[PDB]
């Protein structure tokens, strides 16, 4: 049980960075120029 | 050749059409990779 | 059993929020000039 429970945490937290991640993607998207592509 | 063969391996739309402005060029556009 | 279940439920909502932030990834590379690196 505390295997599996000790891999809840790990996973809860790795779910919780791809976060501020994916947020953080979302940013660049939203600040940098594009001249060629248009 | 080695931008086309990079351009349309990502998608990028308006380089390939400026590298196909030049009509008649079938060679470099059924060109191989090594 | 519930342990399992509820730990799958959260992976796959990360794995599909991993397509949504890979596609965007794509999109980048879809729309981003270069010049120096030719």
């Amino acid at each position: 049980e505390m295997e599996i429970l000790k891999q809840k945490y790990r996973l809860k937290d790795l779910t919780f960075l791809l976060e501020k991640q994916h947020e953080l993607i979302k940013l660049i998207i939203q600040k940098m120029e594009i001249i060629s592509e248009t | 050749k080695s931008p086309l063969h990079f351009a349309a391996s990502y998608g990028r739309i308006n380089t390939c059409q400026r590298l196909l402005q030049d009509i008649s060029d079938t060679r470099l556009l059924n060109e191989g990779d090594l």
